[PDB]
Order: C-alpha cells, then sequence, then structure tokens
RNA sequence: AAAGAGAGUUUGAUCCUGGCUCAGGACGAACGCUGGCGGCGUGCCUAAUACAUGCAAGUCGAACGAACGGAAGUUAGUGGCGGACGGGUGAGUAACACGUGGGCAACCUGCCUGUAAGUUGGGGAUAACUCCGGGAAACCGGGGCUAAUACCGAAUGAUAGAGUGUGGCGCAUGCCACGCUCUUGAAAGAUGGUUUCGGCUAUCGCUUACAGAUGGGCCCGCGGUGCAUUAGCUAGUUGGUAGGGUAAUGGCCUACCAAGGCAACGAUGCAUAGCCGACCUGAGAGGGUGAUCGGCCACACUGGGACUGAGACACGGCCCAGACUCCUACGGGAGGCAGCAGUAGGGAAUCUUCCGCAAUGGACGAAAGUCUGACGGAGCAACGC
RNA sequence: CGGUAUCUAACCAGAAAGCCACGGCUAACUACGUGCCAGCAGCCGCGGUAAUACGUAGGUGGCAAGCGUUGUCCGGAUUUAU
RNA sequence: UAAGGAACUCGGCAAAAUGACCCCGUAACUUCGGGAGAAGGGGUGCUCUAUUAGGGUGCAAGCCCGAGAGAGCCGCAGUGA
C-alpha cells in the first residue's frame, strides 16, 4: 500500500524532512516513487511547500497521508480539494 | 521453534496440509477416470467430464489452485473428448 | 579369535583406519585374544591429517568379534566384523567418538571410559 | 503497438529443420583507439517454410522465444 | 572556459641512450614521542573462526467456551493478520549477476483507491475442558462434552470452458468489441440507531468481476579480467513432430525423428572477483579501488527436500544426513550472534553486556494501546575534517 | 536526550607545547666527545686523534595538539608514447 | 570345513581363485604397429504384448532367422550342470 510520509534527513538534532511517496515495505530513507515537498519543524512558524497538483493525482490512486502529513495537506488546504473533487 | 508464534504456526499448517492433500487427491482421481474412459469412447466419457469440470473449479473457490491452471486443464481435456 | 597376522577395523576418532595385529599379551605360549583383550599391533592404513600415523606400533582392545562371547547364562552374541580401539597406557581411549555397537563384556574388565562412549553396549 | 526489433544480415547454414542461422556484420569504434572495426554475431531465425537457401540476404524480426536458441522469425528474402 | 616545474647518480672531462632514487597528494590504517577543548563524521580490512549471558516479532475480547467483583467493570487457548518487512555479511558467482536500453499479442500480484452485482438457506465436527494410560524429561496415546468470521454440501450468480454469429483490426504465432446456445463456479458475521417485535439502517467486514496504483517473473542488443607454456568442446547436446507441467514462452520435462550446435571476432579449461552510483590521483586522456551512504544480487553451521501462503524452497519456521556442544534414569532428547551489546581466538590493528519509544517509519487493532537493539540519543578511541 | 545547548555575575595570567630536520637534493650552523670504533643512510655517500653528515649541547628552520616512521595507490615516468 | 588368511617354506611348491556372450571404459611408455582381453565395472532365467519391427526362401501356400523395448513371475543363486 503506497503511502505518503516524511523522510528524516539533516544533522544530529537538526532534523529536516522530505514529504516523500514509497511503499510501507521499503525503508526509511530507501527507494521511494517521488518527492512532493519539504517540511522544517525547527523553524517556530513551520514552513511547508508541496506541489499541490501531484498529491491529488497521487491520492485518487491508493495513497494515504499518514499522521504528520494529513495535519501538513490540511494546514495547507488540500483536503478540502479532495474533498471537492471526490463528489464532483 | 524458540519463538511463541513459531510454534502455532508448525501446527497450524499441518492442519491445512491435511486438509489440502486429501482434496486434492480427489480432483486427481476424476481426472484419473476420464482420460482412461475417453481412451476407450464409452458413453461414461460425456458426463465424466462435468464432475471433473466441478471438481476443478471448485479447488479455485477453495483456494488451493490457480484460476488459470483450473481455466487450462478444462480446455485441454475438453480436446480428448472426440 | 583373533591371533598374531590378524586384520581388524578400528572403530574410534584417532587417525588410524585398519591394523594389523603383532602380539597377544596376556602368557607366554598365548596364541588367542577375543572380546576385551588387549593386544600390541600396528596401523596398515590412516586417515590423513589424524593424530596417529602409518606403521606406528600401538597397543588397543578388542571390541567386537565375528566369534563373541557366551554369557552365564547361556546366551550367545556374534557381530559381523572385528572392531579395534585405540587405547592409552591406563584403559583410556585416544580418540573421542566411538562408532557401532560395543559388547557389553568391557563393563567387566573395568573400560568405564568407552562403554560411555558408545552409542551401544549390547 | 510498440515495434519489436527487425535486423538483417546473410544466411550461412540450413542443414536444420524449419531454422537458419543468420550473421549479421556491424561496425564498433574500438575504445581507445577510436577504429572502426568489423563484429559478426550469427542469430536463430525460424523458417516456416524453408524457402531462405544458404547464401541469401534476409530480413528478421524478433519474437518471443521460439526454442532453446530462436527467439528471430524470418520476415523477407532481399536477396539470393 | 581550462591548460603540463624538476633534481641526484655511469666519465679524467663531454654529449646521448637508459635504469634506480627523491621532492606532491590520499588512507576504515598501524607503530614511536607527546597531548587542552568544542562541532560534524568514522571505528574487526584477519578466522563466512567457536560462542557464555541478556534483549532483537508480535497483535486482536468489536470472531468463539474463564479468574477478581451481589453477578457491574479489567487479564490464558481455537481463529485472523503479521513473521517473505525492518537488520547482518561478501563466502560463492566470469553469468542476462550488474549498468544502460527495449519486448511480453507469453505473465502474476495480499494490503491500498474507484465502480457494478449480492451477502440466501443447512450439516457434521474438534481444540479448550474432564477422566484413564505411557515416559526420567521432552512430551505422546485412549474415552466423553462444547462454540465460532473454524470446516463441508445446497439455491442463485461468469467476459471460466465448449460450440458460434457479426463487425473493426494487427507484427507471423494472433488482438479488440458486441450477440446467441450449453455446462461448471460464492459468501460471515460483529458493534450501534430506529421501530414494534415485522423490518429498516450506520460502520468494519465477506464473495465475484473490471479498472488504477504498487511489487515481482521471463526474454533480448550493447558494456566492463589474467593465461595459448589452456585447441578443440558438447549428446538433452542442436532442430522438428505430439504430449506433460508452469502465473506465463521455452528441451523446462518426456516419446519419436534427423545430426546437428559453439569456437582463432578466442569455445573449453585454470586463476582471481559480488556489480554499480561513486572514491583517490591526474593538465587532460587515463591508472588504482569498490570500507562508510544509496540501488540490485547471493548467503544464513555444511549438503538435500518440500509444506503453508498473494508472496519463501523461508536469518531468530519444518523434515533427513554430516561435524561440533550440551542434558540423560542409556530408552532417547536440545541447539545455531555473517541481529544489538559482550566473550575467547587470530592479528600490527579496531568501541558499551547503556537510555527511550518523546520525533520518523514499521506490524496488529475500530481506538486508546501493545511490540520495535529499526530508529532517536548517550558512552569509549587525536581515527579524520 | 536533559537542567543538555544557550546567557550574565564575580576571581584568576594564573592549570594548558610538543615533534622532526640543519653536506646536496631541501628552508635552517657553531662548540665539545669519539677516532673505519661507536655509529648514520632515500640516493650520492659520511666516520682511519681540528666530523656544518656519528652522540650531546647552544642556535636556527618547518609544522603544531601534534609531529615522525612503515605499508598500499596515483603523479613526477613520454618508463607501453591514441 | 568354524575364526584367522602366507603367520608355512629355500621359494605362495601344491591347492584355491578368474574363465562364455553383449555393453561401458582403459595408464606409463613406444620402434607409432602396439602396450590391450591393460586395469575397473554392468547385463543374462521364465510369461505376455508377439507367427513383432525387420530379414532369407517361394508364384502363393507356407517354412526358417529373431534386436530393441515395455509390463509382470519365481528362487539363496538365472553362461543355475
Ligand atoms: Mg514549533
Ligand atoms: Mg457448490
Ligand atoms: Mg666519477
Ligand atoms: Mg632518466
Ligand atoms: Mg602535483
Ligand atoms: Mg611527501
Ligand atoms: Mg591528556
Ligand atoms: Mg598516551
Ligand atoms: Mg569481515
Ligand atoms: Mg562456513
Ligand atoms: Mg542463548
Ligand atoms: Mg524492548
Ligand atoms: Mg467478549
Ligand atoms: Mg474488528
Ligand atoms: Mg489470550
Ligand atoms: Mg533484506
Ligand atoms: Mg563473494
Ligand atoms: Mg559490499
Ligand atoms: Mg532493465
Ligand atoms: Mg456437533
Ligand atoms: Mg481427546
Ligand atoms: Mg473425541
Ligand atoms: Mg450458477
Ligand atoms: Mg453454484
Ligand atoms: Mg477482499
Ligand atoms: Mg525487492
Ligand atoms: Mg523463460
Ligand atoms: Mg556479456
Ligand atoms: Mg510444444
Ligand atoms: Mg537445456
Ligand atoms: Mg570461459
Ligand atoms: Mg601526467
Ligand atoms: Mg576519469
Ligand atoms: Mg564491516
Ligand atoms: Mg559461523
Ligand atoms: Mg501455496
Ligand atoms: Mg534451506
Ligand atoms: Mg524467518
Ligand atoms: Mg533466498
Ligand atoms: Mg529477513
Ligand atoms: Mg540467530
Ligand atoms: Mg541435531
Ligand atoms: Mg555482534
Ligand atoms: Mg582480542
Ligand atoms: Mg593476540
Ligand atoms: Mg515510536
Ligand atoms: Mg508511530
Ligand atoms: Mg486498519
Ligand atoms: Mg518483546
Ligand atoms: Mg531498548
Ligand atoms: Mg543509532
Ligand atoms: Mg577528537
Ligand atoms: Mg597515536
Ligand atoms: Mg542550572
Ligand atoms: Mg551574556
Ligand atoms: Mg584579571
Ligand atoms: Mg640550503
Ligand atoms: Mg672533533
Ligand atoms: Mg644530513
Ligand atoms: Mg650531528
Ligand atoms: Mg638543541
Ligand atoms: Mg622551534
Ligand atoms: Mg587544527
Ligand atoms: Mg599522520
Ligand atoms: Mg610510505
Ligand atoms: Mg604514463
Ligand atoms: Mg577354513
Ligand atoms: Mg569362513
Ligand atoms: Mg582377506
Ligand atoms: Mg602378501
Ligand atoms: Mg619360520
Ligand atoms: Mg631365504
Ligand atoms: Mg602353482
Ligand atoms: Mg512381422
Ligand atoms: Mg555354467
Amino acid at each position: 500500500a503506497v503511502k505518503i510520509r516524511l523522510k528524516r534527513m539533516g544533522s544530529k538534532k537538526k532534523p529536516f524532512y522530505r514529504i516523500v511517496v514509497a511503499d510501507s515495505r521499503f525503508p526509511r530513507d530507501g527507494r521511494s516513487i517521488e518527492t512532493i515537498g519539504t517540511y522544517n519543524p525547527l523553524l517556530d512558524p513551520v514552513e511547508v511547500k508541496i506541489d499541490e497538483e501531484a498529491t491529488l493525482k497521487w491520492m485518487h490512486n491508493g495513497a494515504k497521508p499518514s499522521d504528520t502529513v494529513r495535519n501538513l495537506l490540511s494546514r495547507e488546504g488540500i483536503m478540502e480539494k479532495f474533498h471537492n473533487q471526490k463528489l464532483g | 521453534p524458540n519463538i511463541k508464534s513459531a510454534i502455532k504456526r508448525v501446527k497450524t499448517a499441518e492442519t491445512r496440509n491435511s486438509r489440502n492433500a486429501s482434496q486434492r487427491s480427489a480432483m486427481r482421481t476424476a481426472i484419473k477416470k476420464f482420460d482412461e474412459a475417453a481412451a476407450n469412447n464409452a458413453d461414461n466419457a460425456k458426463d465424466l467430464y462435468v464432475e471433473a469440470s466441478k471438481k476443478l473449479d471448485s479447488a479455485v473457490s477453495k483456494g488451493l489452485i490457480h484460476k488459470n491452471n483450473a481455466a487450462r486443464n478444462k480446455s485441454r481435456l475438453a480436446a480428448k473428448l472426440a | 579369535m583373533i591371533q598374531q597376522e590378524s586384520r581388524m577395523k578400528v572403530a574410534d576418532n584417532s587417525g588410524a583406519r585398519e591394523v594389523l595385529t603383532i602380539k597377544v599379551l596376556g602368557g607366554s605360549g598365548r596364541k588367542t585374544a577375543n572380546i576385551g583383550d588387549v593386544v600390541v599391533c600396528t596401523v596398515k592404513q590412516a586417515t590423513p591429517g589424524g593424530v596417529v600415523k602409518k606403521g606406528e606400533v600401538v597397543k588397543a582392545v578388542i571390541v567386537r568379534t565375528k566369534s563373541g562371547a557366551r554369557r552365564q547364562d547361556g546366551s550367545y552374541i556374534k557381530f559381523d566384523e572385528n572392531a579395534c580401539v585405540i587405547i592409552r597406557d591406563d584403559k583410556s581411549p585416544r580418540g573421542t567418538r566411538i562408532f557401532g555397537p560395543v559388547a557389553r563384556e568391557l563393563r567387566e574388565n573395568n573400560f568405564m571410559k568407552i562403554v560411555s562412549l558408545a552409542p551401544e553396549v549390547l | 503497438r510498440n515495434q519489436r526489433k527487425v535486423y538483417t544480415g546473410r544466411v550461412v547454414s540450413d542443414k536444420m529443420d524449419k531454422t537458419i542461422t543468420v550473421v549479421v556484420e556491424t561496425y564498433k569504434k574500438h575504445g581507445l583507439y577510436g577504429k572502426r572495426v568489423k563484429y559478426s554475431k550469427k542469430f536463430k531465425a525460424h523458417d516456416e517454410n524453408n524457402i531462405a537457401k544458404t547464401g541469401d540476404v534476409v530480413r528478421i524480426s524478433e519474437t518471443r522465444p521460439l526454442s532453446a536458441t530462436k527467439h528471430f522469425r524470418l520476415l523477407e528474402v532481399v536477396e539470393e
């Protein structure tokens, strides 16, 4: 089951996450299908950059955001679009 | 075994082995008594194709044979019917 | 019934494979040894890389024979080949494992370690 | 429709049934000096009706494996 | 754009040819003398040698029969899913193993997403439990009783099979769409709202079919090593005909028929070696390497085999054989650190038997939640920047 | 992780410098001891009672929490030369 | 003739052992012919398919020759002396 999740990279006690699409089976920092965006939690206003087009393409093919990703996509505001394109 | 979840697997697989071997050899007997009937051109050759067909695709629903395997064998037996 | 020039297989873990008997200990004109009897012998065939080499003079104990022993209760035992175990100055074997069945008569001769190591004491 | 690969060579042997041996000649420059060199490796093609004869110039197309070694089929007989 | 340094040494003295040596850079390095700190990384290259002792794979009572509680509320076994992922090692392998580019009209795919049909009616058991019997122990038999989303028939339902009609087609074998006749193939309930109780209904499920996505299987062109003081190699070998088997083509296997196939453009044999992205050096072209990080492969004490499953011929699963260690009441039994630490040995040479699931990602669950030596951190060593 | 990183308040020049070379290649030289001995060395080669080459001092030169030696690879090597 | 198997003896003298047909395979050395039946192994009986597949003979009737296979059956043993 392919799902979108964070990927930890950076230095010791300085994490930086890169939103990727990959299977659950593959390692956390291993194979991935493609990359969507990044996520910096250290910045006090957390800044995130997303494709907003590859995500919606993937979520109509059987992709599920994880716990932290869903908060990111909701705050950015594309799960509304996933709502509207589903029923419309 | 020495992981508690592994002791169950070794003994629950034997129960599946027992049930599978029993009805897998039931399938082969129906085929065994068809091709010999086809050679003799008896009247039983026609209706021995039906339960052999019934045995083959019942095994698919039971899940111990692939649907391509069942579909293939039925076609090849039908040729021998003459 | 094993006398001089008799040639018997060795049934332990030392380097030897086959043995020819030189002398039957235990008397002046003695001419035969049987199960449980120590015999002086020489190595005619050895496995490569073993402890005991070819052409070496050693003593050993007979452990099973084609003409076995009779018991006080009137019963007999007979094997299919003549086998041997190479021992030290005392009654301790020079190998670490023993192959095949072993006659019970070795216990009464106080060959306790060999009986302990044997896979079957018949 | 995706298209398979087609080659062109010269028949060498027809002593086998239903098949021919075709040598394909090709160029390839040397790795370090840079001089073009002949390179020929022969294939196996399926002769449906033994049409092709020794020495002919033919065209062969790629297919699924027809046998242990054959995975090409004869297409045209350009020259005899 | 970039763009290349020489020196010493044969002679009584010289100019050429020519070898040897030196000045530079880099290590997973070691040794010698010395030694303050912080940040970021690295640390068995040898014996794929043998392994004490702890922990690394479980979860679900919202699928089915118990103990505390005056019978409210929380905790073993059957059953489902997961253990094929994550983690380790480089032995073997000179070949479609890998890199790069294609083909599959010759293939499969649990969980995930969408859509369409339904989820109707029965039967016989068996664990647990309770007695008896055997053995030192591992553990094995016999009698009786019970349930389930456990198991087995039944009604209805195929683009599954056979026989056809049409069209539109393609790359030879052949493909796509629709229609007709005949024969086979399915299922499970649980937790709640309403009503009345009939019944309806929400959620998670269950069966069949088709799409997408994902992960794999097979075939092919080209590319990357030493020896000719290694010249022939092969017989299921090479092709064909019929059948068997597989998810799928194929000598993959079998019977028959013929004698073919490969090689001086280096077959065969011996020796060595996991492959690549990349790393070091170099003006460049090249030369040497493949530790750490990422992708693929092979292996799991040494050989062989298969079962269960969507997926294995399976690191902490099973059976047989072998070597080794251990427990035996002599009848028989139990094991596998190339998982994280740690021990002995080898070596010139390499670390703690530590703290947590708080973050990320995994398995189970409807969810809190449980498991996670993955992973986050900490400890030792001027090993490097 | 962890009262960790990070601030501000005060006292102390106080606890904190070694390693290798100095004939040429190659930056850096004088005394004393020894007398083909002890010894040095990558090459040329130094030592046989005035040694800038052996051993120790003073001084100097390269680096510095380092500095030297050994092993392996590329360069210089146009010394396999497309 | 049990167990042993040259311990006998000047010396394996004498005796024992191998022995037919078909198939596989075969070394040093060589004067290139050999060595060579080197060595070392495997199969043999009877019944059915079977007047076989196919050959010799004849104008036909018929007669003679007889490989491969499959399935079986019986003994301690199938060139059973
Ligand atoms: Mg914040
Ligand atoms: Mg049915
Ligand atoms: Mg001179
Ligand atoms: Mg020169
Ligand atoms: Mg340089
Ligand atoms: Mg240097
Ligand atoms: Mg210190
Ligand atoms: Mg120190
Ligand atoms: Mg290692
Ligand atoms: Mg090993
Ligand atoms: Mg243990
Ligand atoms: Mg734990
Ligand atoms: Mg309950
Ligand atoms: Mg549930
Ligand atoms: Mg329980
Ligand atoms: Mg793995
Ligand atoms: Mg390897
Ligand atoms: Mg590796
Ligand atoms: Mg590829
Ligand atoms: Mg019942
Ligand atoms: Mg019972
Ligand atoms: Mg019962
Ligand atoms: Mg139906
Ligand atoms: Mg039905
Ligand atoms: Mg389903
Ligand atoms: Mg994979
Ligand atoms: Mg294939
Ligand atoms: Mg190749
Ligand atoms: Mg075929
Ligand atoms: Mg083959
Ligand atoms: Mg080769
Ligand atoms: Mg250069
Ligand atoms: Mg380069
Ligand atoms: Mg390592
Ligand atoms: Mg080991
Ligand atoms: Mg299966
Ligand atoms: Mg295995
Ligand atoms: Mg496993
Ligand atoms: Mg494997
Ligand atoms: Mg694994
Ligand atoms: Mg283990
Ligand atoms: Mg064992
Ligand atoms: Mg370890
Ligand atoms: Mg050690
Ligand atoms: Mg040591
Ligand atoms: Mg966690
Ligand atoms: Mg989590
Ligand atoms: Mg779920
Ligand atoms: Mg645990
Ligand atoms: Mg822990
Ligand atoms: Mg870690
Ligand atoms: Mg440090
Ligand atoms: Mg040091
Ligand atoms: Mg404080
Ligand atoms: Mg401050
Ligand atoms: Mg002050
Ligand atoms: Mg100078
Ligand atoms: Mg002086
Ligand atoms: Mg000097
Ligand atoms: Mg000096
Ligand atoms: Mg000084
Ligand atoms: Mg100084
Ligand atoms: Mg520094
Ligand atoms: Mg250094
Ligand atoms: Mg060096
Ligand atoms: Mg060069
Ligand atoms: Mg006799
Ligand atoms: Mg006898
Ligand atoms: Mg003999
Ligand atoms: Mg003799
Ligand atoms: Mg005598
Ligand atoms: Mg004499
Ligand atoms: Mg004679
Ligand atoms: Mg005939
Ligand atoms: Mg005879």
